[PDB]
């Protein structure tokens, strides 16, 4: 067949559609995903077909799916649908815009070529009544007040057209443009940043312009007025202009002001409010929906001061002389610049530039050209070398941190980075029995093997040790070949002597220990394994218990002052498959019989819906302060993010607010996979939240699909993962859009923008040059001090009690009962099964 | 005595009976490149102040007299990335006259003081007999 | 070219040089005690500088191999952290390629004799008693 | 289900076989591509039913798809369909031989197991009345000319059969040959290169001999005759055939003589002209179709020595002692030969063998063994560690060059060289919003980067840096840091004062300087840029202008002799989808609205039916130097070969001949992507042409699929993607067939074998040590003093004038128009989609 890549991704796009059409003829109601394969998938046969040309299916990819076979999300989702196929006259691109754009669609044509029976409307389910939606604060802005301002009439005398952007220095416009040229010298125009005002030949403009900001220093355009705005230079440019033949003519009589502060001035522009938020996205006041739950996000501060905001494009704000740079020194250059981003993290939801500069979050604020706009500062410098990502419209977060890892294959890691994960913490060797039951990476030549291994993958990782001994000989050398933290697992063996072991090495080497007590009670309660802990620093992993501990009290750690605790992600939230799904899944991993007295005791002993509810409210309390997968052993790596949004949903609704908007729980829930995890592991100061002087471990998102799916990754300050379209396009748009590795994975790049972190006593000895890492190393540290205190926004301590009969949970007196969710946001709407 | 010779004078080579005249002499005088407390090459005066970073000179030879094949002149030799980058008069063009924009001392920029001193090319033997290392030692 | 470049006192040029450039750095120079206050108390003696040292000496120089040798990457073979070139443009020379040394006398030798005649003029010359840059400059 | 790699490419080829299905069901005519995958699918399911034997399937396979179902090019193109599946008996080959045996076919017997209703014959089109066809000059060619000639008697006394080739010394045959071996000496069969005669048991055969040619030493075969022919060692082998048994029988009487170029000479051998076309692919006056193009290559000179020819096989020439060289010294064997080849070059369209050493082209000409072939020069000699590449049949053009290329994701890169690209050109740090609108790679930070990530992928890489200023600050800093060349951009700037600061850059550091020019002519119009240039040398990027610069009348460009002009690919050539697509394309780049006046404004004095038109001439007329992609950024990094040759396709057929062929516009074109890239970025004695010194980045064609899909990428003397069949397979070609990576493209090969071009400055730094590449890195040079004269065969100069307001382009008082194509050929016959 001679398949190009293209051909065999087509091919998939293809199967897509096809399914999608299978669902449709069920009667099923489309989601985004199914919607646009189901249309890219038509394009191409049309195009196969030869009879339609790519205005028709411009037309056509409107008429396909109707109102009544999408479900309630996709026409807000669905802005349009794009794909290329080779039409008789070559390969040509063919963008669907709204595809929604009726109430019927036109199901015929919908199957046509599938062979698939065509269903009658009636076979349909009855349209039920906009994630990501910007509620808008009602009102105007008045853009660039305090600003000297003209009003002048300005005529193009050439014979093509002439168009102006925002920023561009008047004095320094095409020769042709006729106008007071010494009245113009340092202004601008006063239009939305971005934008610009076209003259077609002959025309006659009225425009306001208004001066330009900060040190007020010209560069670039045509030279002819290079320089600090002053007498001195004005006179040069008119100079200039008479010599090189600048239109110019004198408007004595233009009108003079300033940008006031107040009604119907004739020098000011206003923007309307929800424009400004579609523009820019959304300023101080407005509120954001995360995704589809129903959480709502308020802009805390914002730090653009109106009209100068970093918009990068054709005529736009970032450009040569006029919000790009020209004369800074070159050191000081951002490497990229973030524009008009949305940061959601734990301290705090506000609207700010972000400035990346050797891998690091160099600034956060507003950014620029302090030559030509107010509010500048010195390392938010955008110049010549500086490259720009557009976040405009869309949420940064810090890139999620999963810190219950089991490394069972690498395909694990590829679902995590996809998901927004950036760092990951946990043990193994790969898919054997040891790994699929615990976070253990045993042997020291496992440890050289699997930091090599990991070496070229775009993310941060830790690996620990295996925990349990009643001696410390082993755990002193699994530590000195660089784990960086232990893992005491039942499976092992969790019994007191072993904790206490473990701990006092931890107390040696400051590691973090990670706990999954005896279950089986078989060594001690859960008082008893308490006492063993002796008052020092624990993570307690899955604290609620079903993915292991104590039955079926585990869950008392939650108010231990010494105990971190983490949830993994499977009973996140108690929803109505949930109790069912993880007695059988305990029944699998246990190899136990539903036909066994005993099998089906140990079993409702471990799984217990008076628990699981009690950890979806403790989780809201901010008692229970990360949660984490258990990636392929009880718990899921993709879905650590929207597990976490799911609970904060199902909460939100549940019960009362916890500080009229949702922030306060939104930052408090956000730090469960940011800056907890990193705490915990001891390696804070590097990554886990959006914060100058850490790496540049962040994820792009739409807030259509916050918590679904991430638009982009970016590791240490470069793109390492996002969606991608097809790589023969016009556009990186089309279809089949998918994440995909990006430059950042590639070669030696991963290793260069990424942390592997050991203990200290592995780096003392250099085990980066030993095991010929490429991957920056780096040592945790500061976790042998550690209380449930210091969790971030997560610091509740409860007194709990757990009836050893009813197993019902009791936080502070208060009977802990939540009810069964029966169903939940980021899933259906995104997800193609 | 101060700054070496310039176009005309003359230099014997060693104890030979040669003599070497000056053929050429870039410097303007009264601006000759010369390091050292209250001299010449301080920041904002000989030394510029404000040129873009990555052309400051990595080394300046200052007031050499060079004997070449090529010629036999007095110039400042500024060095650039282990290379000759320029040969002519150096210093600040922000203070000073006839200094191009390849021969910038900066503030970036080292000082092998020339004033007196003769340079030529390292000499290339090219009928070496590997016998023993120090050979090497003894030729350099 | 390579910043490949010496240092000469007049005094002592063609006998002992002061200073070697290597590819812009200072490789090897007299050196006086290494406690004293200043590098010029005794005893002052070649030494190898910090371009001597380490990885530098190979960051400043160049190892030379034929083409086909380079093409076939034996710097990166052989573990090379010396640049390596390829030499060229040495098919075609003649004796006219050489700078102010490309005479071509026509020249015959007695074969009993050993006579040489240049262009017709019969070479004979005087066994010099002495010779320069020797006995003033030489320790032995 | 334990899926084994082979079981999901079969998935895949099943999911293609299906699809095909489909469009079959729809009365569809089948391109090639759909024909194979149909075919190969039913023999799986056939093989699955457990029913049908191989040798059943070898004829139903015939029986499946007619000349009514197929499109008019599919029986020449599918000579046949291979797939291996499990039959009861274990996994077997089946190969269907001429799939499209009849003229109906057996519709439902081509469906079956599908459950797809089987259409009827009339659902299907009406057949119309051969893609890369060899056009034979008529006549024979006489063998061998020039040489002693001898008939002789042959009896094979042996019990077994024995077969000897062409090329095998004759006096070295098996014992149990009986002839006359005294006369035998020195001489082999005068038989076509590469044949055999076969003596069954006891056969009498009477064969014509002819003396080998070179320097005429025998060696290997039972070491009977070792040494240089002469009277000496004649009576040495005659001493050797009697003592160890060789058959001998003195034939006093055998015809003598020589081969004389006359008619009926009986010591002769001719072969039938179409037959040596068809064995050695074509020679000196034949002509070959360019794919399905009407384009056609005449065979200009042929280094072949009739009867000789280099061709490698069982019985064939390239053998120990025959074409193999033995003894010549062992540094001078090539390693790889390509024979046979057809080579398609700016430099001419010629028949040679290829040699390939070090990685680089050693030689071209005629190859083979100089102790037994006339004609062999000492840097053409096949010796034992000589690897072949059999070109026979094939076309080899060099790797193609793409200078325009953002790197938006690492596709684009495998979907290049899978195309027939070699070397990329161009800026980007992945899918950024800087990235996808310039060709910049703007921080030092990011070059290091770039090179890092790249330095395994087996392709030649150049990276640009942002020009966009009026400082030069930033950019001594951006070359220095590796940029081999740098972009103005209109979006970061392309003012008067950037383009002269950045050009004065340029030369200083001998780098290219690449402009997309300000639109809006928001500062000057063309005729300020042209000023602003002030005769230097720039290259001009898609100067048709669709792509960017100054409205309506950029095109003006290709008239500057300082000027080097490319297109981009997405506008060649104009057909009638093209002004439909590109408007819209435009509308979404530049996110402007159907229904604004403005916005619509823009647009139509962007996209220009009037300039497009211009853009085919000039690009004929060789007034536009350059075809490059605009990957992912308004072009398509896959096309940039097809097209080149669509656009000459349809000038072809639209315009006058340029100088009975068409070797002058053929390469006139080839150029384009070839030799006048590699010219303009400084770099042309690496790369950019089949001739010896270069880099061996050479591409295999197929000519039937020339200029559509290659069959092999040679990087740097070495496979580094090629078609590949399924890997568990007893050959490569079985399905499913598609570009793969080859060992070119594995470990540390990529590096080894391709080049990272730098600026002088980087290369005087090492960055090549700083940033720890292992891929060769050379700075690019002489491109300050380019000129249009420099293009090669695309130097034309017209005086252009721009209608302002009906677009109209006049070239050297010429109005240029153009019609609109309504199809293209490299499209339908060979895309899946
Ligand atoms: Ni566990
Ligand atoms: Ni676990
Ligand atoms: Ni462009
Ligand atoms: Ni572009």
């Amino acid at each position: 067949m001679k398949l190009s890549p293209r051909e065999i991704e087509k091919l998939g796009l293809h199967n897509a559609g096809y399914l999608a059409q299978k669902r449709l003829a069920r009667g099923l109601r489309l989601n985004y995903t199914e919607a646009v394969a189901l249309i890219a998938t038509q394009i191409m046969e049309f195009v196969r077909d030869g009879d339609k040309t790519v205005a028709q299916l411009m037309s056509i990819g409107r008429e396909l799916l109707g109102r009544r076979q999408v479900l309630p999300a996709v026409p807000k989702l669905v802005e349009s649908v794009q794909v290329e196929a080779t039409f008789p006259d070559g390969t040509e691109l063919v963008t669907i815009h709204d595809p929604i754009a009726c109430e019927n669609g036109n199901l015929e044509l919908a199957l046509l070529g599938s062979f698939l029976p065509v269903p009658s409307l009636d076979k349909f389910t009855a349209n039920d009544e906009i994630p990501g939606e910007i509620i808008v604060v009602g009102g105007n802005l008045v853009l660039n007040d305090g600003r000297k301002a003209v009003i002048l009439k300005v005529v193009n005398n050439g014979d093509r057209p002439v168009q102006v952007g925002s920023h561009y220095h008047f004095i320094e416009l095409n020769p042709y443009l006729t106008f007071d040229r010494r009245k113009a010298y340092g202004m601008r125009l006063n239009i939305a940043a971005g934008n610009a005002s076209r003259f077609e030949p002959g025309e006659m403009k009225e425009v306001l312009l208004v001066s330009i900001g900060g040190n007020k220093v010209i560069r670039g355009g045509n030279a002819i007025a290079d320089g600090p705005v002053n007498a001195s230079n004005c006179i040069a440019a008119m100079q200039a202009v008479i010599t090189r033949g600048f239109g110019h003519v004198e408007e004595a009589n233009a009108a003079e002001g300033q940008t006031g502060e107040d009604a119907s001035c004739p020098f000011t522009t206003v923007i309307s409010r929800e424009e400004y938020a579609n523009k820019y996205g959304p300023t101080t006041g407005d509120k954001i929906r995360l995704g589809d739950t129903a959480l709502f996000a308020e802009i805390e501060k914002d730090f653009a001061i109106y009209g100068d905001e970093c918009t990068f494009g054709g005529g736009k704000v970032i450009r040569d002389g006029m919000g790009q740079s020209c004369g800074h020194p070159p050191a000081l250059s951002l490497d990229t610049v973030i524009t008009n981003a949305v940061i959601i993290d734990y301290s705090g939801i506000i609207k700010a530039d972000i400035g990346i500069k050797d891998g690091l979050i160099h600034s956060i604020g507003k950014s620029g050209n302090p030559d030509v706009m107010d509010g500048v500062f010195q390392n938010m410098t955008t110049g010549v070398n500086t490259e720009v990502i557009a976040g405009e419209g869309l949420i940064v977060t810090a890139g999620a941190i999963d810190c219950h890892v089991h490394y069972i294959c690498p395909q694990l890691v590829y679902e995590a980075v996809t998901s927004g994960i950036t760092t990951l913490v946990g043990g193994g060797t790969g898919p054997t029995a040891g790994t699929r039951a615990t976070t253990c990476t045993p042997a020291p030549i496992q440890m050289k093997l699997m930091l090599q291994s990991t070496d070229d993958l775009p993310l941060n990782f830790g690996f620990t040790g295996k925990g349990n001994c009643a001696k410390p000989d082993e755990l002193h050398e699994i530590i000195k070949a660089g784990a960086m933290g232990l893992k005491l697992h039942e499976d092992w063996g969790t019994t007191p002597a072993a904790i206490d072991s473990c701990l006092t090495i931890a107390e040696q080497y400051d590691i973090q220990v990670n706990i999954h007590t005896d279950t089986l009670n078989e060594s001690g309660f859960v008082e008893h394994t308490i006492a063993a802990f002796k008052g020092r620093t624990i993570h307690t992993y899955h604290s609620e218990g079903a993915g292991g501990g104590h039955a079926p009290d585990i869950i008392k750690v939650c108010g231990e002052k010494n105990v971190l605790p983490s949830s993994t992600n499977p009973t996140r939230p108690l929803t109505s498959n949930t109790i069912d799904e993880h007695v059988d899944m305990l029944m699998v991993c246990h190899h136990l019989d539903a036909n066994i007295a005993e099998d089906v005791a140990f079993s409702a002993s471990r799984i217990r819906e008076a628990t699981i509810a009690a950890e979806d409210i403790l989780h809201d309390m901010g008692a229970i302060s990360i949660i984490s997968s258990d990636s392929q052993a009880m718990g899921r790596i993709g879905e650590v993010i929207s597990r976490t949004w799911q609970t904060a949903d199902k909460m939100k609704s549940a019960r009362g607010p916890l500080q009229a908007n949702d922030n306060f729980r939104i930052k408090r829930y956000v730090a469960k996979y940011t800056i907890n995890p990193a705490i915990a592991n001891g390696f804070s100061q590097y990554v886990g939240s959006v914060e100058v002087g850490k790496l540049a471990d962040l994820v792009m998102w739409k807030p259509s699909f916050f918590g679904a799916k991430p638009e982009m990754v970016i590791k240490g300050g470069e793109v390492a993962y996002a969606n991608m379209g097809d790589p023969n396009a016009s556009i990186p748009t089309p279809e089949p859009v998918k994440m995909r590795p990006m430059y950042g994975a590639l070669g030696k790049a991963g290793g260069a923008l990424s942390i592997a972190f050991v203990s200290k006593a592995a780096l003392d000895q250099r085990v980066k040059v030993l095991y010929g890492l490429n991957k920056r190393v780096e040592a945790v540290s500061n976790v042998r001090k550690l209380t449930k205190l210091d969790m971030k926004l997560n610091d509740a301590l409860p007194a709990i009690t757990v009836d050893p009969d009813s197993y019902t949970v009791t936080a502070d007196g208060v009977v802990l009962t939540c009810f069964v969710a029966t169903t939940v946001p980021l899933s259906r709407n995104y997800f193609i099964f | 005595n101060k700054y070496g010779p310039t176009t005309g004078d003359k230099i014997r080579l060693g104890d030979t009976a040669l003599f070497a005249e000056i053929e050429k002499d870039f410097a303007i005088y009264g601006d000759e490149c010369t390091f050292g407390g209250g001299k010449v090459i301080r920041d904002g005066m000989g030394q510029s102040c404000g040129h873009p970073p990555a052309l400051s000179l990595d080394t300046v030879i200052t007031n050499a007299v060079i004997i070449d094949y090529s010629g036999i002149i007095k110039a400042d030799i500024g060095i650039k990335d282990g290379l000759i980058h320029s040969i002519g008069k150096s210093g600040n063009p922000d203070v000073m006259d006839g200094v191009f924009q390849n021969m910038t001392t900066g503030v970036n920029t080292e000082v092998i003081a020339g004033e007196g001193l003769i340079v030529t090319a390292g000499a290339i033997d090219c009928h070496v007999h590997y016998i023993c290392p120090q050979l090497v030692y003894e030729a350099v | 070219k390579l910043a490949d470049l010496v240092m000469w006192k007049p005094s002592f040029f063609g006998a002992k040089p002061e200073m070697v450039i290597k590819g812009g750095e200072v490789a090897y120079a007299n050196m006086g005690d290494p406690n004293a206050s200043i590098p010029t108390p005794e005893p002052v003696k070649m030494r190898p500088m910090y371009g001597a040292l380490g990885k530098a000496g190979g960051a400043l120089s160049i190892a030379f191999v034929s083409k086909a040798a380079l093409d076939q990457r034996v710097k990166v073979l052989y573990g090379l952290n010396k640049r390596v070139e390829a030499v060229s443009n040495v098919r075609k020379l003649t004796k006219l390629d050489m700078k102010l040394n490309d005479a071509l006398p026509a020249i015959t030798v007695d074969p009993d004799s050993y006579t040489v005649t240049a262009d017709g003029v019969v070479l004979t010359c005087f066994v010099a008693t002495t010779v320069p840059l020797s006995r003033n400059y030489f320790i032995f």
